[PDB]
């Protein structure tokens, strides 16, 4: 009936925004990890510890979107 | 050129352009500088100054 | 019935903010890249390294949307 195919285009639109937010943060976050590496390499692990600890932190949302455009996709279908 | 108290020696020596000394700045590799404003108008200052202390000494 | 009627559309949204965010991101990332390459070449293979290892991660969730894409433009429409 009328409900699913609305279902799955708001799991669309969900799904899409976290998409952007996530890939865009990242990009922006790697590039300033990037060009620390350049300037002096042999800090790499140090930066990657710090990259990869604030990753988490950009992250957090974006997961959640995905999460419950899953859930509102295949658990109500 | 003051080389022992009993004898000293005459030298002319070229200060421009820069002569090439066989310092290896290979093993820098591992960095870079931060530069403020920008490398260029600091290279400028680094050679004026260091043609001037030549000089001096 | 209505539903290959929709459907399409929820497919074509999660795809292409898929590709904004993707395309973006990277550009970003890769732009970082290549100003840390022509700034000091002898790096460019752990540059590229370090590229690749971050690459992974800005792609994650774009790709997750692009799949579920096809997934409905396929499997159920």
């Amino acid at each position: 009936n009328l409900n699913m195919d609305l279902l799955y285009m708001a799991a669309a639109v969900m799904m899409g925004l976290a998409a952007i937010g996530a890939a865009i943060g990242i990009g922006i976050l790697g590039g300033k990890f990037l060009e620390g590496a350049a300037r002096q390499p042999d800090l790499i692990p140090l930066l990657r510890t710090q990259f990869f600890i604030v990753m988490g932190l950009v992250d957090a949302i974006p997961m959640i979107a995905v999460g419950l455009g899953l859930y509102v996709m295949f658990a109500v279908a | 050129k003051f080389i022992n108290t009993m004898s000293q020696v005459p030298t002319i020596s070229q200060l421009l352009p820069l002569p090439a000394s066989d310092d290896d700045d290979l093993k820098h590799k591992s960095w870079d500088y931060l530069y403020e404003p920008d490398p260029k108008a600091l290279l400028d200052t680094l050679l004026r100054r260091y043609v001037e202390s030549q000089v001096y000494q």
